[PDB]
């Protein structure tokens, strides 16, 4: 515990003082962003979910489940909850196929189930995503995975419930023949010679993976916010702790080399 | 300093100089040194390290918090 070390630790914790606050700025920023492509993509599910809802289209009776996290770390209690969920509902269902999209899910799910995990999306979430990689994802669940032989899709996102809230969600896929299943599926005039529901279900993936991502982005960004603001508020507080302690040391200092400057000033002959 | 006498480097010269590797004329004997330094928290800023590390030849700095994670020494 010199003057140095202190004088050290003391700069570097004012560096990460103030890198946390340009941090929580710079996310603060950006979820002013991202609130457009997360009220865009809901005012635009709302308006195929609504068909969903009174064309009740509830199923029944080998499933995918697909997760949206990020491909960074450092937003706090958001990539050990949201694995939490995917543990809880795929206990149920232990030979049930995942797909994850994010770095960070896949280095949760692969360390402690890396026979399930067959499709790994990398490179997400450097923008607000759009409608062309969700969609491009939805046709690669439809290319290669083979996701029409599957009865139940579920999607887990992150739900933004507050700004200082979250909360991991599923989010059902009904699959196309499901809907002709449904009790409320003859109300709507659809027809038979133009496969509907074969394409209606691969939009349904398309949408509903679009605001999976573009919810999940704005609770990252606003769990990272609020990390970065306790960073910042912990570095404000050690640096409290680190300038008495600095204090201390340089009174200690200056005295316990004047007590040596003044011993030999009187042991004389 | 540290109310140390004036000569503690010299203390530590005369005693760790007079082990040494001898010629063969004289017969290639040998005394070899190991001196051990209890020092005060994890330190070599002191005087008296500072006086011996620059005499000895070499160092084996022996953190206690490379023993506490199991690295016996």
């Amino acid at each position: 515990a010199t003057l140095k070390e202190v004088e050290m630790r003391l700069k570097s914790i004012k560096n990460i003082e103030k890198i946390t606050k340009t941090m929580k700025i710079v996310a603060s920023t950006r979820l002013s962003k991202a609130e457009k492509a997360k009220i865009s993509a809901k005012k635009m599910d709302e308006a195929e979910q609504l068909f969903y809802k009174n064309a009740e289209t509830k199923n029944l009776d080998k499933e995918l489940i697909v997760a949206i996290t990020s491909d960074k770390g450092l937003c706090g209690s958001i990539h050990s909850q949201l694995a939490k969920a995917v543990r809880r509902h795929l206990n149920d269902q232990p030979n049930a196929d995942i797909v994850t999209i994010g770095d960070k899910i896949k280095m949760q799910l692969l360390r402690t189930h890396p026979n399930n995990i067959k499709l790994s999306i990398n490179g997400i979430g450097k923008d607000a995503p759009t409608f062309q990689e969700s969609a491009l994802i939805a046709d690669k669940l439809l290319s290669v995975m083979k996701a029409g032989t599957y009865p139940k899709i579920s999607i887990f996102y992150n739900d933004p419930v507050s700004s200082l809230s979250f909360e991991p969600s599923e989010k059902p896929i009904f699959n196309a023949k499901t809907i002709e299943q449904s009790p409320s599926f003859g109300k709507f005039e659809i027809d038979t010679d133009a496969n509907v529901p074969r394409d209606l279900f691969e939009y349904t993936l398309a949408n509903q993976m679009l605001t999976a991502m573009a919810q999940g982005y704005a609770a990252e960004i606003s769990a990272r916010r609020n990390a970065m603001d306790n960073a910042s508020k912990n570095a404000g507080d050690m640096i409290n702790r680190y300038s008495i302690l600095y204090n201390r040391t340089r009174q200690a200092v200056i005295t316990n080399e004047l007590v040596d400057i003044i011993t030999g000033a009187s042991s004389l002959g | 300093r540290e109310a140390y006498p004036g000569d503690v480097f010299y203390l530590h010269s005369r005693l760790l100089e007079r082990a040494a590797k001898l010629s063969e004329k004289e017969g290639s004997g040998s005394l070899t040194a190991l001196p051990v330094i209890e020092t005060q928290g994890g330190d070599v800023s002191a005087y008296i390290p500072t006086n011996v590390i620059s005499i000895t030849d070499g160092q084996i700095f022996l953190e206690a918090e490379l023993f506490y994670k199991g690295i016996r020494p």
